[PDB]
């Protein structure tokens, strides 16, 4: 009785495990990864990580993405647990969310259009450009490309209240 | 009696009311004990305003 | 090019969810094999006199596995948080296979299943039905208890004993005079509750 | 954060942010030219000294 009081969170949780780990899957695929030992049929899963910042929990030294950028030798393999809190939204009220990876990706978004705006169209002026840079990185371009992309249907973004809006399986 | 005001909010309603508000308090509880809100909807006729 | 749909900010859409590939048609049939999970639940809190009771019953044996048709992949490790501290809950990589080869034992694996959610846990509504379609998010959960061996198998005699939870009655002296006297034994262990509190 | 800019770039072409082309390829993006006719890569250093 006491193990299956905890069975609703755990069957939530799994839910959206089995969808983070489609997503590493697809994206390994997709960059031709998925042959890396770390990626391969021998990927032990890390376990979840508490993100205890939220509120209801001389010399330089070089930066880590370029520099995994530049060598591969440092390339990580990409945590199932990163996915699963990638889709994970603040809406739903679990213990990590999407914000943190957020603010990286979308200054990485920016940094990509405009190089790729910059490469492409070289000869206009910077109005024109700040714009179209404007449109690209907009709320809207992203959640239609993202649409097609068919990833909005599994996504974790309700709070769980399994007695009252929740279907066992 | 105890400390626990919880319980002490229930015990003392049961026993400061007569057997028609406590049978009637006992049959609310065992008709929804733990149902959805969504789910329950009744209406209580009692004669005075 | 078009601005007029620049006002409205603050707009949503709904979208039709799906399950995961493993939990579609992951219903267990009669004559294939199927896989079962075992969910451990490890205490991660120090035992104590507060804390005794679920640090030594979630270290029993007597867990309970997810049963699918299709294999689950490696899951991470997750974090719960109980009222007594936290809990670690890991699903073994190397699934249980096993066979059913009768249709009422089918039957009552989804009985037990469905009873847990129904009296247990008392998830259940007025519409909820006992679903065999073998379709979108579609799977059991069954007890397990110790074998031969190290091998765990199903825990038949609870399913076929717990189709429904028993309701609290309670027993007056006239009816208790003849009743067998209470032993220990039948005691230790389980779950009880006062029909007259 | 796992794979670098260069392995992170291929993701705009599967989300089809930037369209991709034979000439310049997504992952190149760190080779940026400040091309145009607005250099002139002929101009003797002293001028601009």
């Amino acid at each position: 009785w006491l193990k299956l009081i905890f069975l609703p969170s755990i069957l939530n949780r799994m839910y959206f495990l089995l969808h983070a780990e489609a997503l590493r899957k697809r994206f390994n695929t997709y960059l031709n990864l998925h042959l890396l030992p770390f990626n391969g049929t021998d990927y032990m899963p890390r376990p979840l990580e508490i993100d205890y910042s939220l509120k209801r929990n001389g010399k330089v030294k070089p930066l880590l993405i370029l520099q995994k950028t530049v060598s591969k030798e440092h390339i990580t393999p990409a945590e199932q647990g990163e996915f699963l809190a990638a889709i994970t939204a603040s809406s739903a009220a679990d213990v990590f969310d999407m914000e943190r990876l957020e603010i990286l990706g979308n200054s990485f978004l920016k940094l990509s259009a405009t190089l790729y705006l910059a490469s492409k169209y070289s000869d206009w002026n910077e109005g024109t450009l700040t714009e179209v840079k404007s449109k690209l990185v907009s709320n809207r371009n992203l959640l239609f490309c993202l649409i097609d992309a068919d990833i909005p249907k599994t996504l974790n973004t309700i709070q769980f209240t399994p007695r009252y809006t929740w279907l066992p399986p | 009696d105890d400390d626990d005001d919880n319980v002490n909010t229930e015990e003392v309603i049961m026993n400061f009311s007569t057997p028609k508000v406590q049978r009637f308090l006992m049959s609310l509880k065992v008709s929804f004990a733990d149902k959805d809100p969504k789910d329950i909807c009744c209406l209580v006729f009692v004669e005075r305003r | 090019t078009a601005t007029v749909n620049k006002a409205d900010k603050s707009k949503d859409r709904t979208y039709k969810t799906e399950c995961p590939l493993e939990f579609y048609d992951a219903l267990p049939r009669v004559g294939e094999i199927c896989y079962a999970y075992e969910i451990f639940l490890e205490p991660q809190f120090e035992s104590c006199e507060y804390t005794e009771h679920m640090y030594l019953n979630l270290q029993t044996p007597r867990n309970y596995a997810i049963l699918l048709r299709n294999k689950l992949p490696r899951l991470a490790e997750m974090p719960l948080f109980s009222n007594q501290g936290k809990l670690h809950v890991r699903v073994a990589n190397a699934p249980l296979e096993v066979i059913i080869q009768n249709s009422e034992q089918l039957e009552l694996l989804h009985q037990f299943h469905g009873m847990v959610f129904r009296d247990i846990l008392k998830i259940w509504h007025p519409f909820f039905v006992l679903d065999r379609r073998s379709k979108e998010n579609s799977y059991l959960v069954v007890p397990l208890i110790l074998g031969a061996g190290e091998q765990k198998c199903f825990d038949w005699e609870l399913m076929t004993n717990f189709r429904r939870l028993p309701q609290s009655h309670g027993s007056n002296v006239q009816q208790r005079e003849q009743q067998p006297a209470p032993r220990p034994e039948d005691f230790e262990g389980k779950i009880v509750t006062q029909w007259y509190a | 954060k796992n794979y670098g800019l260069q392995h992170a770039f291929k993701m705009l072409e599967y989300f089809k942010i930037c369209r991709a082309d034979i000439d310049k390829p997504l992952t190149q993006l760190l080779n940026l030219e400040l091309g145009g006719k607005k250099m002139r890569a002929n101009v003797n250093t002293t001028e601009i000294d």
